[PDB]
């Protein structure tokens, strides 16, 4: 009954089908576990995304941003990277456990980024940045296309972000294709927040966080995530409206209702031209399998009516249903609501505490229940989210900045020009 | 769909003082806080008070200290009162809280 | 969680006839699954033969056995079926059979059609015409 | 994933009525379409009536008018009033939940509804 199918430790030799050394289309292989199907997680530092963040040493105390915590020696034991692997994956199975964590993963899966990598309009090509190379036993390497890679975090360990490997003229994640996203995130810490009670001592469950990474994911594998230059500013610092529309709730709503029907309209208009070009596409290169097998999965993915004659076009209540689910039902409001968790309201509440914790033991942290065990001290009022009751479970790191109590008040920022 | 209204805005002496309410109906105060902001006809939009979900509370330097801004934990309505006004309050103001925004009361002095 | 498999059939026969090949199947559930066959001729790569998705029926064959080759399953023992029809010289090879997991394989789901998408295999069985 | 329980189920007279209804209070109600079907012990299980998200009823053609289906999004509950129930009815009704892209679908366990 589970996400993933196999028992994972980090130190069980590899086969080069779901345990083994890769490469990033830009070093030398690491080891990595394919969890699921177009998912993987490399139980690693994220030196290898960006090389000029390959450097885990903590920045000048002015260059460090007040919420950042840094830690050079994190995830370099064996130990460190079969625990990581494990609440990762154990994380992946809480968000597997709710309907609308298991429709997310579903839209992931099925979310494979599209074969617009041919210069030829008829010709169907896979896009080399959503791949990855996997070494054979044999010795030599294969492409291997997915859709999303979970490595630790880079310098700052509790940035946690989802970017992607791009086109050069393309924009992947906003033109309807989609692109191969990877997560920054580690299971192996926390945040607390500050709520009003209507005394504020309790943090987040990291299955939230996880969630939140695969809501961006999943906005970004289907091509239709919020351009990154599209931000509101704050004052009494900035906020994108991806990460609005990504909390839900009274956040999403920071987008005014036209902004969110042009972007609707726009995205119909893609899935329009996406379906015209597999209706003009003849030839297909890089596969074994036939023009038609590939035509079927992106119809699958897009959801996009066959005709008697295999031509494809996109039933427009199913779009919007698609859009809909992508957009307000994939939201980490909802998942809280879900989860049954405690949560910050608002994605606005910038101020955070770092806590050390470890979600692997079945008497730290379940599946089902989180923090909050069933049948415990931790069961009721959130108290398994109690950084002081439940202190066995959780160990500060980081206090509270205190420098993000006042209102905020946003700002739409006007269009910038750009290089 | 959330709302905002605010009511209590009518004439005012100089020495008299005022009381501006704002309710809500989901009670999104607790979420983000709230924020007076007063507009001029002649001047730009000005954030007078402004205070968070917690209880902090910030003001604007022209209405330092003669204002004072309350929104009281689990209530679901905010006041601002005033004291001494001045011209300088003759002004139409709104009340927000995070995306919500009221739609005004005036305020004009004598 | 894991599914044991077993490939029964395998002989020699002449071109033009059919013939049909049997994967038993021992695990939990068989739900989610995609079960695929595959040919390799000793010497070039293992080659794909056709794979269905079980829950849905969802069926995809390869070019080279398209029209020839019937994908068929059995849910009173749990077994899938390869119907082979109008052999050819050039299907001589070891047949294999193979399962991978998804949680997107119920429906009209099209199933994996490469050998490292299925993680659990049987051991095969020879075709000879 | 999560337990659908039907109730209402039971053995009625020839002619009467009976309410069953299905609670999915954990799935996304929206974007699926709940539908019940029926199984005799020997038969097939047959539709009998699916409602959409919007409301979009659809009933089978051995219901003729009796039977309703009712879909509260609120409280994410499924309820068919079905009136005039003859020996054809005999059946074991199943609630089921069909995601509208597809994705998955969910189906219960069924409650039993005699008429005699
Ligand atoms: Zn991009
Ligand atoms: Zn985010």
């Amino acid at each position: 009954f589970p996400f993933v199918n196999k028992q994972f430790n980090y130190k069980d030799p590899v086969n080069g089908v779901d345990i083994a050394y890769i490469k990033i289309p830009n070093m030398q292989p690491v080891k990595a576990f394919k969890i699921h199907n177009k998912i993987w997680v490399i139980p690693e530092r994220d030196t290898f995304t960006n090389p000029e963040e390959g450097d885990l040493n903590p920045p000048p105390e002015a260059k460090q941003v007040p919420v950042s915590y840094y830690d050079s020696t994190y995830l370099s034991t064996d130990n460190e990277k079969d625990n990581y692997l494990k609440g990762v994956t154990k994380l992946f199975e809480r968000i597997y456990s709710t309907d609308l964590g298991r429709m997310l993963l579903t839209s992931i899966v099925r979310g494979i980024p599209f074969w617009g990598g041919s210069t030829i309009d008829t010709e169907l090509k896979v896009i080399d940045t959503n791949c990855i190379n996997v070494i054979q036993p044999d010795g030599s390497y294969r492409s291997e296309e997915l859709n999303l890679v979970i490595i630790g975090p880079s310098a700052d360990i509790i940035q946690f972000e989802c970017k992607s490997f791009g086109h050069e003229v393309l924009n992947l994640t906003r033109n309807g294709y989609g692109s191969t996203q990877y997560i920054r995130f580690s299971p192996d810490f926390t945040f607390g927040f500050e709520e009003s009670l209507e005394a504020g001592k309790f943090a987040t469950d990291p299955a939230v966080t996880l969630a939140h990474e695969l809501i961006h994911a999943g906005h970004r594998l289907y091509g239709i995530a919020i351009n990154p230059n599209r931000v509101f500013k704050v004052n009494t610092l900035e906020v994108s409206f991806e990460e609005l529309r990504t909390f839900g709730g009274h956040d999403a709503k920071f987008i005014d209702s036209l902004q969110e029907n042009e972007f609707r309209l726009y995205y119909y208009n893609k899935f329009k031209d996406i379906a015209s070009t597999l209706n003009k596409a003849k030839s297909i290169v890089g596969t074994t399998a036939s023009l038609q097998y590939m035509k079927n999965v992106f119809k699958e993915k897009y959801l996009l009516s066959e005709d008697t004659s295999g031509k494809f076009s996109v039933d427009k209540l199913k779009f919007d249903k698609l859009y809909k689910m992508l957009t307000e039902i994939y939201t980490e409001d909802n998942f809280v609501k879900f989860f049954k968790v405690l949560n910050r309201k608002t994605y606005l509440n910038f101020d955070k505490a770092v806590f050390k914790i470890n979600i692997v033991p079945k008497v730290n942290y379940t599946i089902y229940d989180g923090f909050n065990l069933r049948n415990t001290n931790l069961a009721a009022n959130f108290n398994g989210q109690n950084t002081e009751i439940n202190n066995m479970n959780f160990t500060k790191l980081k206090n509270f900045t205190g420098l993000f109590e006042f209102y905020k008040l946003l700002c739409v920022r006007g269009i910038i020009t750009s290089k | 769909q959330v709302q905002l209204v605010e009511t209590g805005g009518a004439l005012v002496q100089p020495g008299q003082s005022l009381t501006l309410s704002c309710t809500t109906s989901e009670n999104v105060f607790g979420i983000y806080g709230m924020a007076w902001l007063r507009q001029a006809p002649g001047r730009q939009r000005e954030l007078v008070a402004s205070i968070t979900s917690r209880g902090t509370a910030h003001y604007h330097d022209s209405v330092k200290g003669r204002f004072t801004i309350s929104r009281e934990s689990g209530k679901t309505t905010a006041y601002l009162q005033t004291t001494s006004v001045n011209p300088e309050d003759t002004a139409i103001y709104y009340c927000n809280s995070g995306p919500y925004w009221g739609q005004g009361t005036q305020v004009t002095v004598s | 969680s894991q599914v044991q498999l077993v490939e029964t059939g395998g002989g020699l026969v002449q071109a033009g006839d059919s013939l049909t090949l049997s994967c038993a199947a021992t695990g939990r559930t068989l739900d989610y699954y995609a079960l695929g066959w595959f040919r390799q001729v000793p010497g070039n790569k293992r080659e794909f033969v056709a794979a269905i998705n079980w829950l849905g029926g969802s069926t995809y064959y390869a070019d080279s056995v398209r029209g020839r080759f019937t994908l068929s399953r059995d849910n009173s023992k749990s077994t899938l079926y390869l119907n082979m029809n109008n052999l050819i010289p050039d299907d001589t090879a070891v047949y294999y059979c193979a399962a991978d997991f998804s949680i997107a394989y119920s429906g009209t789901y099209p199933p994996a059609y490469a050998e490292y998408d299925y993680d659990y295999w049987g051991q095969g069985t020879q075709v000879t015409v | 994933q999560l337990q659908l329980v039907e109730t209402g189920g039971g053995l009625v007279q020839p002619g009467g009525s009976l309410r069953l209804a299905c609670v999915a209070s954990e799935s996304v109600f929206e974007m699926y379409t709940v539908a019940w079907y029926r199984q005799a012990p020997g038969k097939q299980r047959e539709l009998v009536a699916g409602i959409t998200d919007e409301g979009r009823t659809n009933y089978a053609d051995f219901v003729k008018g009796r039977f309703t289906i009712s879909r509260d999004n609120s409280k994410k509950t499924v309820h068919l009033q079905m009136d005039n129930l003859n020996p054809e009815d005999t059946a074991v009704y199943y609630c089921k939940l069909e995601h509208d892209l597809g994705y998955y679908d969910y189906w219960g366990q069924g409650t039993q509804v005699t008429v005699s």
